[PDB]
């Protein structure tokens, strides 16, 4: 599974949570009985750690929408999608403003969410997001990972967005399940990080592709990062199912989870 | 020219024209000295100019006095420099002074025409104290179909903010009184800060009424723009290092409660002058235009 793409964050916790449930099978215990309970701990994982997590995180930014306030988005957070629906539904009037970056362009993903939803939204590229962060009032953001030194790992763009809102005073919220946390810390985006296919950058302007046969040129590379690291000065107020907490606290809750 | 009768000058022209300015009066004061001296010597010219300057900053322990008093001094050398008979140079003299005083007469209204464009519809506004070149851009702005919201810090040691604010609510601009200890908690909402300024330095810095320094450091904290609306004639040859650098002439008597401070010019954006828009940068190389 490595081979064909590298693990996620939630992908490694998940395959920590399942060697350590499996290491504790009592030898004694019945085959068909251990299999039985491995399924059912694997559901109960899913449950407590995706939908009750997304809905304690729903309520608890509930009391952080407010009406008439705009909330900027990044890419594509089923998390985010979730928080904005039914802060929506539970009465609150705002609008939204998507922002996406090349070559995947998953914050459409998340456009077509909000219009199915009655949600304003409005929508443009990462690299006008200087624009439209004066008329913003919150910066919610999707977390893939939080790392033990309170750094956030994310979406390439992620830490971009995080330095313009702080350019622009604006306060910066990140929304992450607690079963994302990861005890490794990471001080930049090239020591860890996923090289994606380097011929997704071609893109057709006009009727020529420049990037097309980049190969032939033996001193042209193409770059394609996955991911970025936020620093946690850059970060106002992570929201988790334990509540609101700074990105100092991140370790804390690695500390109570574990034991 | 005695001294009784210039200070009686000086006073008469502050009390009845209350707009204009104490440095305007101080140098309108310096050439009515100068209109009826009876002398023959330009060095006694001098000398008795600098003497009228002395007890004129005796009177106004402001910075805007000393920067018109230096900037009246340099006048004279310059027309001394160009003309060697007393007569000529002081016929030269009389009317270059009536043209300056014409010239900085109206300051006021090109800084407003100048600055109201900066000033965007919806726009919230914090000043420090009463200034009335504040006041001018503003009435220039809302001249300009402009609706904005002005905020006003009470400017404790003398009320001067709740004058701005009765003045600025006089035209019925929403204006808001907040206190010294407030202005941290107002910046935020807030979308500029404007200031006049008493005196400004050689590095592009100014002298200011003591809370001007909390609002820029303030601003500069939460990446808001501060303007400064000033006039040509209060630019000080002055280089304070720090607060304690600033001359004690200026701070008292105008526990211990000083009346001004030094703001320095990284926490400025941009001057508002009679010689346009300017960077910091630019009021340094006027002075030294200036000096040869």
């Amino acid at each position: 599974l490595t081979q064909c793409r590298p693990l996620s964050a939630s992908m490694h916790n998940a395959i920590k949570f399942l060697n350590k449930e499996i290491t504790s099978v009592g030898s004694s215990k019945r085959e068909e009985e251990a299999k039985s309970e491995l399924r059912a701990a694997i559901d109960r994982y899913v449950q407590e750690k995706i939908v009750l997590a997304a809905q304690a995180i729903s309520r608890f930014a509930y009391q952080k929408i407010s009406n008439g306030d705009v909330i900027l988005v990044y890419g594509c957070s089923s998390l985010v999608s979730r928080i904005l629906q039914e802060a929506w539904t539970e009465g609150r009037r705002f609008r939204v403003v998507v922002v996406d970056s090349r070559p995947w362009l998953e914050g459409r993903h998340t456009l077509r969410s909000l219009v199915h939803a009655g949600v304003p939204a409005s929508y443009l590229l990462i690299p006008a997001a200087s624009y439209v962060l004066p008329e913003v009032s919150k910066v919610l953001l999707g977390a893939h990972a939080l790392l033990a030194n309170g750094s956030v790992m994310s979406r390439v763009g992620t830490a971009q967005l995080a330095l313009v809102a702080r350019a622009h005073n604006v306060p910066v919220l990140v929304c992450c399940e607690t079963y994302k946390f990861c005890e490794r810390v990471q001080t930049d985006a090239f020591v860890s990080n996923e090289l994606d296919d380097p011929d997704d950058l071609q893109c057709k302007r006009g009727e020529h592709v420049a990037l097309a046969n980049w190969q032939n040129h033996a001193s042209l590379r193409l770059l394609n990062l996955v991911y970025d690291v936020t620093p946690p000065e850059l970060v106002d107020l992570v929201i988790t199912e334990l509540g609101m907490i700074p990105c100092s606290s991140v370790p804390v809750v690695l500390r109570v989870k574990s034991s | 020219m005695d001294d009784k009768e210039l200070i009686e000058y000086f006073k008469s022209q502050m009390k009845e024209d209350p707009d204009m300015a104490s440095a305007v009066a101080a140098i309108r004061t310096l050439l009515e000295f100068l209109k009826r001296d009876k002398g023959e010597t330009i060095q006694g010219l001098r000398a008795n100019l600098t003497s009228a300057i002395e007890t004129l900053c005796g009177v106004d322990s402001s910075v805007a006095v000393s920067s018109g008093g230096e900037l009246f001094l340099r006048f004279i050398s310059l027309a001394s420099l160009e003309y060697s008979d007393y007569s000529k140079c002081k016929k030269i003299m009389i009317e270059r002074g009536e043209l300056f005083l014409r010239r900085i007469s109206l300051s006021r209204n090109k800084i407003a025409d100048l600055c109201h464009t900066f000033i965007k519809d919806g726009a919230t506004i914090l000043t420090h104290a009463y200034s009335r070149v504040v006041l001018r851009v503003l009435e220039a702005a809302v001249a300009a179909k402009k609706r904005f919201s002005v905020y006003v810090t009470e400017s404790q040691p003398d009320l001067s903010g709740k004058k701005m604010a009765k003045a600025l609510c006089h035209l019925n601009v929403p204006v808001t009184v907040v206190l010294d200890a407030a202005v941290g908690y107002i910046m935020e909402k807030a979308d500029l800060v404007i200031v006049g300024a008493e005196g400004v330095v050689e590095n592009g810095g100014i002298i200011n009424k003591i809370g001007t320094n909390q609002m820029a450091v303030c601003a500069k904290a939460q990446n808001k723009p501060f303007y400064v609306v000033a006039e040509s004639f209060k630019f000080v040859r002055l280089f304070p290092l720090n607060q304690q650098d600033v001359p004690d002439k200026f701070k008292y008597k105008a526990e211990e409660h000083p009346w001004v401070d030094y703001t320095a010019p990284s926490l400025i954006t941009l001057l508002f002058t009679d010689l346009g828009v300017l960077t910091p940068s630019a009021v340094s190389d006027e002075l030294i235009k200036l000096y040869l």
